């Protein structure tokens, strides 16, 4: 039918910048709407009828377009504007897939720490090695695991937090799960973070046969 | 004033059914068109159903295929959505919304009610203390953790010293390993205060109605 697409899918900017995001329609439609969502809460009416601001919306926001192309614009962006914005219109089944606006800030290297499997998880036949990478920027970051001098990439799961409310950093966990036997069969465990704050990685390790 | 409060969500097996409700306050419920909109785990938003002020005109979304039924009771200010023959792709957060004028923007939304459709069964979590051990740290700060593994369904809530430790906490989004969710939480405190002053993580799983405390203590080697 008439369907919507949005662009860009993700973008980041420093506060003080102009911001524009686009919503387009496979054929001509009118009276476009725009909804704001932040993690953990419901979508919220922001702009409606192509150009009308909902109540409580700063005058830095403006909406425009006609036919098959519409946009939402922000002057002098503020940190509170960070959110995902979705377009939708009265003849459309599926909402546009959203532009996520994120906050740009100064680069920062992660604080890294590594944790051997706990004694009580071992008693149950399992072994998770946990590595935290906290308070870095930008979000792009690489983690490498080495066991006994060899690189390993099988039982690893990585999870990022949403951009932090207070300082706009990101944190991530990287978890390597094994059984007890495979853990008992190797000695040196290393967690390595390669960011772009560092040509040289940040390294944290332990030996199983210690403690 | 205006309030939209939803209810009836929960966990159901494929093929099953469930009826959602949305209680209203603060306005003349009979004057307004109402809708249900759903957000998939992929954050995708879909117009599931629509109903006019009187209940005489109705619309359903494309993938609905006869299995949804929207109704209202303007005498009890309540909106309903009956779901039949559920599929896994019907898993979503479901929102009750109100319409403003005849271009059909949605000016008020409810808090949402979560519908999960799978064969998995409710499982309490395991909670393991993450102390440094053979990877001891040696600076002004120390980072500790708790590992939460093997629970279904979401969510869990993690606190530290019953909420007293709030700064320096990162609790990461859960990840699905084999129909069971796993999550970790870290906290950073001054190096001088541990184990001198106790650190405990508090894990709550509402669905299994379980509460467990794990003190983070140094190991025996």
């Amino acid at each position: 039918d008439i369907e919507l697409t949005q662009s860009p899918a993700v973008m980041s900017a420093f506060p003080g910048e102009e911001v524009t995001m686009t919503c387009s329609a496979s054929s001509s439609i009118n009276y476009m709407h725009w909804y704001q969502q932040k993690p953990g809460t419901s979508p919220k009416r922001w702009i409606y009828d192509t150009s009308k601001l909902a109540s409580g919306v700063p005058a830095r926001f403006s909406g425009s377009g006609s036919g098959t192309s519409y946009s939402l614009t922000i002057s002098s962006m503020e940190a509170e504007d960070a959110a995902t914005y979705y377009c939708h219109q009265r003849s459309i089944f599926t909402f546009g897939s959203g532009t996520k606006l994120e906050i740009k800030r100064a680069d920062a290297a992660p604080t890294v720490s590594i944790f051997p499997p706990s004694s009580e998880q071992l008693t149950s036949g399992g072994a998770s090695v946990v590595c935290f990478l906290n308070n870095f920027y930008p979000k792009d970051i690489n983690v490498k695991w080495k066991i006994d001098g060899s690189e390993r990439q099988n039982g690893v799961l990585n999870s990022w937090t949403d951009q932090d409310s207070k300082d706009s950093t990101y944190s991530m966990s990287s978890t390597l799960t094994l059984t007890k036997d495979e853990y008992e069969r190797h000695n040196s465990y290393t967690c390595e973070a390669t960011h772009k704050t560092s040509t040289s990685p940040i390294v944290k390790s332990f030996n199983r046969n210690e403690c | 004033e205006v309030q939209l409060v939803e209810s009836g969500g929960g966990l159901v097996k494929p093929g099953g059914s469930l009826k959602l409700s949305c209680a209203a306050s603060g306005f003349a419920f009979g004057n307004y068109d109402m809708s249900w909109v759903r957000q998939t785990p992929e954050k995708r938003l879909e117009w599931v159903a629509f109903i006019g002020s009187g209940g005489g005109r109705i619309y359903y979304g494309d993938t609905m295929k006869g299995r949804f039924t929207i109704s209202r009771d303007n005498a009890k200010n309540t909106l309903y959505l009956q779901m039949s023959s559920l599929k896994s792709e019907d898993t979503a957060m479901y929102y009750c919304t109100r319409h403003y004028n005849y271009y059909y923007s949605m000016d008020y939304w409810g808090q949402g009610t979560s519908v999960i459709v799978s064969s998995a069964k409710t499982t309490p979590p395991s909670v393991y203390p993450l102390a440094p051990g053979s990877a001891a740290q040696t600076n002004s700060m120390v980072t500790l953790g708790c590992l939460v593994k093997g629970y279904f369904p979401e969510p869990v809530t993690v606190t530290w010293n019953s909420g007293s430790l709030s700064s320096g906490v990162h609790t990461f989004p859960a990840v699905l390993q084999s129909d069971l969710y796993t999550l970790s939480s870290s906290v950073t405190v001054p190096s001088s205060t541990w184990p001198s002053e106790t650190v405990t993580c508090n894990v709550a799983h509402p669905a299994s109605s379980t509460k467990v405390d794990k003190k983070i203590v140094p190991r025996d080697c």
